[PDB]
DNA sequence: GCATGCTCTACTGCTTCGATATCG
DNA sequence: AAGCAGTAGAGCA
DNA sequence: TGCTCTACTGCTTCGATATCG
DNA sequence: AAGCAGTAGAGCATGC
């Protein structure tokens, strides 16, 4: 099908990104720009040995995602804007940019999706239909990312913005990825 | 048994009486019987075409047979319907029809007895086949034979008995004096009206009874019990078209190849291989490659857990539902379990639920198996046999998504009005009888080509409602709800 | 003691026939 | 294998 | 600026065919 | 799948 997907990795070990001031949008580098999904996308896939973590920001990258799509389009009518976040949250975040930047996307028409960690709240190996904690896994930082994160989903959506996260375990067996993209019928 | 086919002799009575007029300006009896066999060999040959039919007369004067009796002459032997045959069969139409009878063989003789149905013996004995079912049908008015002698009464009502004795089913098809039934006789000896039977009702039926699969359910592990997988509805659609030739008309027997791989030559399936191609690159598999990559299980049922009768909603299909038995013929025993699983089952209503793999290599699908339990009467109402449906479940590519965003209720004043439209127009549905116009008129089709009685019957559409009658059955109430709530108003 | 002669279930396979999947 | 609405590039206001 | 024809074109669907129990 | 025909791997019996 004919469609366009574009990748942004933060944290990794090089800071090469249309915009980036300082310490500001640090350790984020687009892996493939927004193109048509050949096999060379999952060759750059395949060539994801490295972690490399010296993680600075991530609630920036939704801006400088937004802002290459801004640049990008000219002409190209797309007629939806999903954004997806895979992360696990426990690095520490920046509450500044919050309230400016939900009003940029309420006034921009994104629908942006989380992916969750194994823990939500005897071998627990990928998806069973099954629980979710291990024993108990969260702490302080998955408490205050958990918390921001409903928070700014209810603000987005509203009920179903507590149903607009989704954990990695239960996401294999599911589609739940795939929501808000089809055309009809 | 399964390849066991079942035959039927019609005999015809053409004494005295059934070949004149019997005094009437109306019907007459020996025209009515033949257009009664007539209409049943029609049927048959679309219906169920293997079983055996033959036609003998009695009474005649000529005499032709295998043993050389008197006054007994057929015409067809046992065999399958035929259109030879029955053009053969519809000469005798009409008085011209009579008289072409009278100078065939002649009416009117002295008509034995019981000798007819060794006669009749005598066709059914000789045939290197199986036999289900043998009945003889009786075209007759007279209903006292013996109106001058007692031993061929006798040697009647023992020969009959003989013939009962090695199971031979005869059952007349009684005719009419003056036009009802008023002969009132007793043949409560002979015998174990009504020919509209006969007549209309058998235009498009097919007979079959198998199985489509004989699988095992694995409840643990190791505790396995087998089944046997029936159909009940299939979809019944029109035999394939034999290719001809022009001229001689016989069948082809086309052949095909594959070559040419731009030196002429040949080639084979081991110089070939499969591919398929994703914008520049193409991918290069084998024909076994094909095969195996589609492999999941082997061939069962798997249990997965039992399930309350409530979240399987009916609006939830996607095949016709097969039906499953069992069987004490793989393992020994499993009637027990399949009768005490399907107690528990029917007193605490809870559906089973089982991955489904059917033959040999095929992914696996998801099968929910509910319970149903018989039914009879005094007239036996086997509507109802006991055992397990099969719904069969969507996956997740098969619920669609709409665009689902449209809501407007509705005034509390026309649900009174639509209530009475529907109690006007409310009925039984049916039990029967809503016949497929398309291969309905290809079988008249068919019918009227091998016969040339040209003339094209139309086919009854009887899926097509009648709005002049249900107008009149609704009332003078639509342009009331019409203008009640929705107008046209330009 | 190895070589040849009757004989008994019974395993593989041919034939038809109906359903299912696939392609045009 | 074969028909039914979608959508733009000329023919015509 | 405003209207019209039509030139395919995906999205279907019967119908012919290859396989399997 | 249902039916049915066939032959072969083997088992008892006798011999220069």
């Amino acid at each position: 099908n004919k469609d366009e997907i574009a990748l942004v990795l933060f944290g990794t070990d090089g800071t090469d990104n249309p915009l980036s001031g300082g310490d500001q949008y640090q350790n984020i580098t687009v892996h493939r720009h927004l193109m048509l999904p050949d096999f060379d996308l999952l060759e750059d896939i395949e060539s994801k040995i490295q972690p490399g973590s010296q993680q600075a920001d991530f609630l920036d990258a939704l801006i400088v995602s937004m802002d290459v799509i801004q640049h990008e389009t000219i002409g190209k009518k797309f007629e939806k804007r999903h954004i997806e976040i895979f992360t696990d949250l426990s690095s520490r975040f920046s509450k500044s940019q919050l309230d400016i930047i939900i009003h940029s996307l309420k006034k921009c028409d994104i629908s942006l999706q989380f992916f969750l960690p194994f823990s939500l709240g005897g071998p627990f190996r990928l998806g069973g239909h099954g629980p979710s904690f291990p024993l108990k896994g969260i702490t302080e930082q998955q408490k205050e990312g958990l918390e921001i994160v409903k928070m700014v989903m209810i603000s987005l959506e509203g009920e179903d913005g507590l149903d607009e996260i989704y954990s990695f375990s239960e996401s294999l067996r599911k589609l739940c990825v795939f929501k808000k993209i089809e055309r009809h019928s | 048994k399964y390849s066991g086919r079942d035959s039927l002799i019609f005999l015809v009575d053409a004494s005295k009486a059934m070949f004149e007029s019997q005094s009437e300006d109306e019907l007459t009896p020996f025209d009515m019987s033949i257009q009664c066999i007539q209409s049943v060999y029609i049927s048959k040959i679309i219906s169920s075409d293997r079983d055996l039919l033959a036609v003998v007369f009695y009474g005649t004067e000529k005499d032709k047979n295998s043993v050389n009796f008197k006054n007994i002459y057929v015409l067809q032997e046992l065999d399958n319907p035929g259109a030879k045959r029955i053009l053969e069969l519809d000469q005798f139409k009409g008085q011209q029809g009579q008289k072409r009878f009278q100078d065939m063989m002649g009416h009117g003789s002295d008509y034995s007895l019981s000798e007819v149905l060794w006669v009749c013996a005598n066709l059914f004995s000789d045939v290197q086949f199986k036999m289900s079912h043998k009945r003889i049908m009786l075209f007759t008015n007279e209903d006292n034979p013996h109106g001058n002698d007692s031993a061929k009464a006798s040697r009647a009502r023992t020969k009959a008995g003989d013939l009962r004795d090695t199971g031979i089913f005869l059952d007349l098809m009684h005719l009419k004096k003056p036009g009802g039934f008023d002969i009132s006789l007793f043949y409560r000896d002979i015998i174990s009206s009504k020919l509209e039977d006969l007549l209309r009702k058998v235009r498009a039926k097919e007979t079959r009874k198998r199985a489509l699969s004989r699988l095992k359910l694995k409840l643990n592990k190791d505790i396995v019990i087998s089944v046997g997988i029936y159909n009940l509805v299939q979809k019944a659609l029109k035999p394939p078209p034999i290719k001809l030739y022009r001229e001689t008309n016989e069948p082809v027997k086309t052949k095909t190849r594959t070559f040419n791989t731009s030196t002429g030559g040949l080639l084979l399936p081991s110089d070939t291989k499969r591919s398929q191609i994703y914008g520049s690159r193409q991918i290069i598999l084998e024909k076994e490659e094909t095969e195996e990559l589609k492999r999941f299980d082997d061939p069962g049922l798997m249990l997965m857990g039992f399930k309350p009768l409530v979240l399987l909603k009916k609006h939830h299909y996607l095949r016709p539902s097969l039906f499953v038995y069992p069987e004490e013929s793989l393992v020994i025993g499993s009637s027990t379990l399949f009768s005490a699983l399907l107690i528990k089952c029917l007193e605490k209503e809870v559906a089973a639920l089982c991955r489904y793999t059917p033959r040999r290599n095929i992914p696996p699908y998801f099968v929910a198996l509910v319970p149903q339990e018989e039914e009879l009467d005094d007239q036996k109402i086997q509507v109802t046999p006991p055992g397990f449906q099969l719904v069969f479940l969507p996956f997740a590519d098969d619920k669609r998504k709409m665009p689902f965003t449209e809501k407007i209720m509705a005034t509390p004043e026309q649900v009174g009005k639509m209530k009475a439209i529907v109690e006007k127009l409310r009925f039984t549905y049916r039990s029967d009888s809503f016949e497929n116009p398309v291969l309905q008129q290809h079988f008249r089709n068919l019918e009227a080509l091998a016969l040339d009685l040209m003339e094209p019957e139309q086919a009854v559409d009887l899926t097509l409602p009648k709005v002049e009658a249900m107008n009149k059955r609704l009332g003078s109430l639509v342009d009331e709800f019409k203008e009640l709530v929705y107008p046209p108003d330009y």
